[PDB]
């Protein structure tokens, strides 16, 4: 996400033993560096 | 032709008061809404 200028990415690395679903659990994800873009989002796609 | 060209070579050489070049620099700050890139030194102190 990009607030204000700044794009503040979050991420969480976390071990599991499961392949169903998303596993029980709570987890805040950190942000881990600000990065001064001001860009607008409003599309996106992943690149695999 | 007659329109020739409007730019030339300046007249300075490895030879060559008020023929002197000077050299010119601009920080062009873009005052604009807009994230922090460049801010002032904060000199900070002894606890
Ligand atoms: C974001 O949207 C505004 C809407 O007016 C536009 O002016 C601006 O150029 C857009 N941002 C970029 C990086 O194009």
């Amino acid at each position: 996400k990009n607030i204000d200028g700044y794009f503040k990415i979050y991420s969480k690395h976390t071990p599991i033993n499961l392949v169903r679903d998303l596993p029980q659990g709570f987890s805040a994800l950190e942000p881990l560096v600000d990065l001064p873009i001001g860009i607008n989002i409003t599309r996106f796609q992943t690149l695999l | 032709f007659n329109c020739y060209f409007p730019l030339q070579s300046y007249g300075f050489q490895p030879t060559n008061v008020g023929y002197q070049p000077y050299r010119v620099v601009v920080l062009s700050f873009e005052l604009l809404h807009a994230p922090a890139t460049v801010c002032g030194p904060k000199k900070s102190t002894n606890l």
